[PDB]
RNA sequence: UGAAGACAUUGUCAGGUGGGGAGUU
């Protein structure tokens, strides 16, 4: 049993997309997430995967919502910064 | 005491940003809380 | 089998008039809902307590009576013994209506109408709403010493 | 000093979310507008106001020392580990609670794990392996552990057993003097 | 043309920091 960080093994494409691969062994570009939008989305992840089960179904959905809000909003903020840099 | 009554205006001053176009009574409450707001505040140090 | 008709039909009109908003009506509606959700499926517990997130957010958008209606009728539900000692597996959490009880107090006493002349949540006056609503918070029946202080303060 | 990133700040509020509840009380904006980030400095978490984060940029970053609170490392291999300097936010909004008693308070601040004979409350409901902080009998908070056994499990215990792994206390003060 | 108002915002210098962005070895 070792870890796959370690072993060089190369990324493959399922379902889940594998996206542009950074090189290895040069500057993997740092991105903050000072912004409380962003930092909200993340903690929503984090809240939802902590608590597991519930037997509800509504409390069940209620629970993915507020992902998704997370979600929508720091996208709507992203565009507008997208936005403002274009114009400047 | 007064901290009831200013919250109150508060809002009232956020519909009519948003009723009538009574700038001059809407000028007048604004004035009356920025009183209330600074007796509470000229009181606590008291 | 019998009982299991009848609270269908019972049931599906207290959410009738819930979705139908009916004022005088929706005050009963509470009543007979707190008193038989106990016997209806685990899993619409938790529906229940999210139903009235959703009526006290539609009030948000008279409309103190409504509130606390609702208010006074999760901490009947959670009132219960058999839903007291499933608070842990049922996540049946009151935090949103003690904070939804908290930010409408300073509204609520600028507010007239609050005196209009064996129940437990029908009553009348908008005032013993709010008394009886203080009691389940700051009073509870169960773990009356394991309350928060600072919620207390 | 720079914030945290993604991968860093999921980690650090798994950890967060171990010992408390209302996270997203952390992340709000107050009464003037300031909200309270998260800062990094050689390897070590910052939990410090955005106001005060700004007005410490002129200090350089080998000349800065400390930020406000700091809740703990990141080590070498990833792992975000919780230092008793973070023990004030976790008091505030403590999940699962232990109060020991005082002849169970000062073992605990040399270092040793609770015992049962050493509990004088527990919280009802709490599963085996939970992050609880730990309390005396005067409501102090003394520091912070995992649990052994749930509560249920330990009400029934041997009183020389374990019931709670220490994990910090707030005798490395002393430490650093 | 209505509303706010000599306070913000903005502009120019002199600085501080810059694990972020762009260039050279």
């Amino acid at each position: 049993v070792y870890s796959e960080k370690e072993l060089g093994i190369p990324q493959l494409n399922t379902v889940t997309p594998v996206g542009v691969t950074k090189p290895k062994g040069k500057k993997k570009g740092k991105v903050f997430v000072d912004d409380r939008e962003s930092m909200n989305t993340i903690l929503a992840m984090v809240e939802a995967e902590k608590q597991g089960q519930i037997e509800s179904k509504i409390m069940r959905a209620r629970q993915l919502e507020e992902i998704r809000e997370a979600r929508r909003i720091e996208a709507e903020k992203k565009e507008a910064e997208r936005k403002a840099l274009l114009e400047n | 005491f007064a901290l009831p009554t200013i919250v109150a205006l508060k809002r009232w001053m956020k519909e009519m940003r948003k009723g009538n176009k009574n700038a001059k009574l809407g000028s007048s409450l604004v004035v009356l809380v920025q009183k209330l707001e600074m007796n509470a505040k000229f009181i606590e140090e008291r | 089998r019998i009982q299991s008709e009848i609270l269908k039909m019972v049931f599906a009109t207290y959410f009738r008039i819930l979705k139908a908003r009916v004022p005088h009506l929706m005050g009963a509606v509470l009543e007979g809902l707190a008193k038989y959700a106990h016997l209806i499926n685990q899993d619409f517990f938790g529906d229940l307590l999210e139903a009235l997130k959703d009526l006290i957010r539609d009030t948000d958008r008279d409309t103190s009576r409504e509130s606390l209606l609702c208010t006074v009728t999760a901490f009947a539900l959670l009132e219960g013994q058999d839903a007291h000692n499933a608070r842990s597996d049922l996540h049946l959490d009151l935090s949103f209506f003690i904070t939804n009880l908290y930010r409408s107090l300073l509204s609520l006493s600028l507010n007239p109408d609050l005196e209009l002349g064996n129940n437990k949540i029908n009553l009348q006056t908008t005032t013993v709403l709010l008394l009886r609503c203080l009691t389940s918070v700051l009073l509870p029946p169960w773990n009356i010493r394991s309350v928060p202080p600072i919620r207390l303060a | 000093m720079r914030p945290l990133t993604d991968q860093e700040m999921k980690i650090v509020l798994d950890k967060l979310a171990n010992y408390m509840t209302d996270l997203k009380s952390l992340i709000a904006p107050l009464e003037d507008g300031d909200r309270y980030v998260f800062r990094m400095q050689k390897d070590r978490v910052y939990y410090v106001k955005l106001s005060i984060a700004n007005i410490a940029t002129c200090v350089a970053r080998d000349k800065l020392l400390s930020l406000g609170t700091c809740l703990g490392k990141m080590t070498k291999s990833g792992k975000f580990r919780l230092h008793i300097t973070a023990l004030p936010i976790l008091a505030q909004n403590a999940r699962y609670k232990i109060w020991v008693k005082d002849n169970g308070a000062q073992p605990f601040l040399y270092g040793s794990n609770i015992v049962k004979a050493h509990v004088g409350r527990w919280t009802e409901d709490c599963p085996e392996h939970s992050g609880c902080v730990v309390y005396n009998m005067a409501d102090i908070p003394l520091g912070f552990g995992v649990t052994a056994r749930s509560t249920a499990e330990a009400r029934r215990l041997d009183p020389t057993g374990i019931v709670c792994f220490r994990q910090a206390d707030c005798g490395e003060y002393l430490r650093d003097e």
